[PDB]
């Protein structure tokens, strides 16, 4: 009589990898696990492992994979995951790395705040007053921040890269003793850039 | 407003697709080896009017390395070898290459992992030179009487997946021909022997199994095999 033979696993991505976008919605199939058995068993398909377990789900009969909850490439890059197929007489198990995709989902988050600062009356053009700082964790150009003021001032400019500050006109206390600038850090991404405001308080104090 | 968005272009990427380049290379690949063709980074690096600047970041050991003017990335393996298997276990690489745009400032990373795929570099191996067994010649056809092979004290393998599995077989012995008919070996991923017919010590006394072990690579054409034997002897 013949001994069962065990089924094995087909994919090629046991052989490299499996890429998700971490956008992926929830219920979605983000693959098919495929098998052959030489008995020609029906098999039956799962995922193992406690945390594995809580992001997959397999159908039992037809192999596909999906998605069981929301991804976070943030919060998680990568899982390396353990496969099940069995066919009624024994299980085998295979693991996979998956990588998790980036998207553009967050905006940047400013450093240091509140952001206030007292500068006097002669203070003179071209003097850099305050930086400005924000960091973003998305990748690329979703990660790489730019500043600007909203809308920009007459009396004072900031560099898009580097958050710095300065003085553009001569100032003048009896016109104005403080100004409120809206200082806006975005990131670059292409299709879906986010961005973030925050206050910065300018305080002119007097002389003549 | 934002007729000047054009000098911000330089070290965006020059395709559509998710931000991370991701590609795979086989372990022990030759030094020189390409690993991403180009980059597709907008931006003239080098020569004599560049735009970008562009280096690499958390290049843990110096495995990858930048030409700046193609984009190109390379393997530096001088000396050394990329090991997947243990004992390096190098089953990934990921570095940053920056780019910083020279007309405005502005910094953007973009990420590269380098999957490394296995190869089955390696034979099955056995634990020891030989191996042994005892066997009453009352002992009744059909009773496993040997499992010398369980728990890593038979044959392994230090490649991943079926690279890495192994299953035994017993093969014919020319100089003892009865030995494969006397004994078997019926689940092959154990590897532990039965016999198959009666002993009879006024007969015969000693007996050389010839047992083979071999991978399971895909192709069989790069599978590994490797060979010991099993001594059986009969007691009183
Ligand atoms: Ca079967
Ligand atoms: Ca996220
Ligand atoms: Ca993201
Ligand atoms: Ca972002
Ligand atoms: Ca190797
Ligand atoms: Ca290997
Ligand atoms: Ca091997
Ligand atoms: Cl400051
Ligand atoms: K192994």
């Amino acid at each position: 009589m013949q001994v069962n033979r065990l089924p094995f696993f087909t994919n090629h991505f046991f052989d490299t990898y499996l890429l998700i976008s971490e956008d992926t919605p929830v219920g979605s199939s983000v693959t098919q696990l495929l098998a052959r058995d030489m008995d020609n068993d029906p098999l039956v398909f799962g995922v193992s492992g406690e945390e594995a377990s809580r992001f997959f789900a397999v159908e039992p009969d037809t192999g596909v994979v999906w998605l069981r909850q929301p991804l976070d490439r943030e919060t998680k890059s990568e899982f390396t995951v353990e496969f099940s197929v069995s066919d009624h007489q024994g299980v085998i198990t295979r693991k996979v790395n998956i990588q998790v995709g980036d998207v553009n989902d967050n905006a940047p988050t400013f450093h240091n705040q509140p952001y206030s600062v007292r500068i006097p009356e002669n203070t003179p053009v071209g003097t850099p007053i305050f930086i400005v700082n924000a960091t973003d964790p998305d990748l690329g150009a979703g990660g790489s921040v730019l500043y600007s003021f909203q809308p920009p001032s007459p009396f004072f400019a900031i560099d898009s890269a580097r958050g710095i500050v300065t003085v553009i006109q001569e100032l003048d206390y009896e016109v104005t003793q403080a100004y409120q600038l809206t200082v806006n850090a975005t990131d670059q991404d292409k299709t879906r850039p986010l961005s973030t405001l925050a206050n910065l308080a300018i305080i002119i104090t007097d002389l003549e | 407003q934002y007729d000047d968005d054009w000098q911000y272009e330089d070290c965006k990427l020059a395709r559509g697709g998710p931000p991370a380049t991701i590609v795979a290379i086989d372990e022990e690949s030759r030094n020189g080896t390409i690993l991403v063709d180009n980059m597709l980074i907008k931006g003239t690096a080098g020569g004599p009017d560049p735009t970008i600047e562009l280096s690499l970041k958390d290049n843990v050991d110096y495995w990858v390395l930048l030409d700046p003017v193609k984009q190109m990335l390379f393997l530096n393996s001088t000396g050394r070898v990329l090991d997947r298997d243990p004992p390096m276990n190098i089953h990934s690489i990921v570095v940053q290459v920056q780019c910083v745009n020279k007309k405005v400032g502005t910094v953007i990373y973009h990420e590269v992992r380098i999957v490394v795929r296995d190869r089955n570099d390696n034979s099955p191996t056995f634990k020891h030179e030989s191996y042994y067994a005892t066997v009453n010649e009352l002992t009744p056809v059909g009773t496993t009487i040997f499992t010398g092979f369980s728990g890593d004290n038979g044959a392994t393998d230090i490649d991943d997946g079926p690279n890495g599995q192994i299953e035994y077989v017993i093969q014919y012995n020319p100089e003892d021909p009865t030995s494969n008919d006397t004994f078997e070996i019926p689940l092959m991923l154990t590897g532990n022997v039965v016999l198959r017919k009666r002993l009879n010590y006024e007969d015969k006394t000693r007996y050389y199994v010839i047992i083979q072990a071999n991978d399971r690579a895909q192709n069989l054409n790069e599978r590994r095999t490797t060979t010991t034997t099993l001594t059986v002897d009969l007691e009183h």
